[PDB]
């Protein structure tokens, strides 16, 4: 579940 | 001598068919455009003076007037996008990596300044200054057994150049260029010069701010450990950069986010997430939360790190923008853990300080917010302990903020929060 | 990104  | 001539006369010298006194203005020039208040950039290009600038940087019998309109031209790319795009169009870029072979370390270090200014501009014109072949002669400056040889001011502009052809994106440098910069890079992150270690920081940094495959390419010739050692210098200059890159990295695979942890970065948080500089912290927390993100034996990690009760902290105090990463790393903590870590969470406080923050004007934070709540309840079923987890909110005021939002605009705040009050308060 | 080289 990794954003930016 | 030449101070503080008005551009009338510089022209007048420039235009004259004596190389001494085209010398001499073109010095008064470089005295103008390196004022404090007001370099007159406009003035000097409106006046028709680069072509001849750089038509000077050719002239190898009289080194001083290549190194005077070197520094003229780098102070006038040092200007915005149209001003750089101006000493571009004279055709100062194969002129300027002509001169980083010169006899003149001067000479070259300003050449090297206004390649650094002009590939900085852009990603278009940073590919240019590659495709000019600017790297093999930038990197030959560099190839020696120790860079404590070489001079300071010198190793810093390599640094900072270097950097620039590592940043921007839309699109991303090539690919065979960053392979080509990239050993001479993982030298300069090995280097004591604190500027030096910021903008090798840096240029990493833009490296990783990519897909999986750069954050790869970065990764294999193993600068993470050294990144961790400078993730905890007191150099506040090279901890900014390190964090950046260290955050890229743990935005990759899991096993990119496992050398991370492998290089004892946890270990660091504690300080970083308390930070009194309110970008670390914020920056930190980021990290944080891609790395909850990630495998249970890597939530494990923060676990035995100590860090959720640091996590804690800052969802219960913090500047908001670090409060909203906190509850993105509670959310995905959340939605990877097992029963014993979600259940670990609440033991720490995470319930009193995530209702709080149901009161913020944001409507994805408590989008964020409630996804966790729903979490830490599928947990609380699995053990019983439903009801015995409903009275806690109820008891720091919670109820009333969730029961408030069953009225709330985009409506998929209003589904989570009825759903929520609908199967946990009968 | 630019930096003017100053005396």
């Amino acid at each position: 579940r990794k954003g930016r | 001598g030449t101070v503080n001539w008005s551009v009338e006369d510089i022209v007048k010298g420039i235009n004259s068919n004596n190389l001494e006194s085209q010398l001499q203005a073109t010095q008064a020039a470089r005295k103008l455009l390196s004022r404090e208040k007001q370099p007159p950039i406009d003035n000097i290009i409106r006046a028709g003076l680069i072509p001849k600038f750089v038509s000077f940087l050719g002239k190898t019998d009289c080194s001083p007037i290549q190194f005077e309109s070197a520094w003229a031209l780098t102070n006038i790319a040092s200007g915005t996008s149209e001003q750089t795009k101006a000493v571009v169009d004279g055709g100062a870029i194969p002129a300027f990596i002509s001169l980083l072979a010169s006899p003149h370390a001067h000479i070259s270090e300003q050449a090297v300044w206004a390649l650094g200014n002009i590939a900085g501009d852009g990603s278009a014109f940073r590919d240019l200054v590659i495709k000019h072949g600017a790297i093999d002669p930038l990197l030959a400056l560099l190839a020696v057994p120790d860079l404590s040889t070489l001079a300071c001011g010198y190793l810093r502009n390599l640094t900072w150049t270097l950097s620039n052809l590592c940043r921007n994106k839309n699109p991303a440098p090539p690919l065979d260029a960053v392979e080509q910069i990239l050993p001479t890079l993982v030298r300069l992150l090995h280097h004591n010069d604190p500027e030096v270690l910021a903008d090798s920081c840096w240029a990493i940094s833009y490296l990783t701010d990519g897909p999986n495959e750069r954050i790869e390419m970065v990764v294999k010739k193993g600068v993470v450990p050294q990144l961790v050692k400078l993730l905890g210098a007191t150099e506040l200059p090279i901890v900014t950069p390190a964090l950046r890159a260290i955050g890229n990295i743990v935005t990759g695979t899991d096993e990119q986010t496992q050398k991370v942890i492998d290089a004892g970065a946890l270990a660091v948080f504690p300080s970083l997430l308390t930070n009194p500089k309110t970008n670390i912290q914020k920056e930190a927390t980021w990290t944080m939360s891609n790395i909850t993100a990630g495998r249970q034996d890597q939530i494990q990690q923060v676990v035995n790190h100590g860090l959720v009760p640091f996590l804690v902290g800052v969802l219960s105090k913090a500047d908001f923008k670090t409060q909203k990463e906190a509850a993105w790393a509670i959310t995905n903590y959340t939605s990877g853990g097992t029963v014993e870590q979600i259940v670990y969470l609440v033991h720490c406080g995470i319930i009193e300080p995530l209702m709080n923050l149901l009161s913020a004007k944001d409507t994805k934070i408590i989008q964020v917010i409630l996804d966790a709540i729903s979490n830490i309840f599928q947990a609380a079923e699995k053990l019983g302990e439903t009801e015995k987890l409903s009275i806690m909110i109820e008891e720091c005021g919670g109820l009333d903020k969730i029961e408030a939002l069953q009225r709330h605009e985009n409506e998929s705040v209003y589904k989570a929060s009825l759903n929520l009050i609908e199967k946990y308060f009968s």
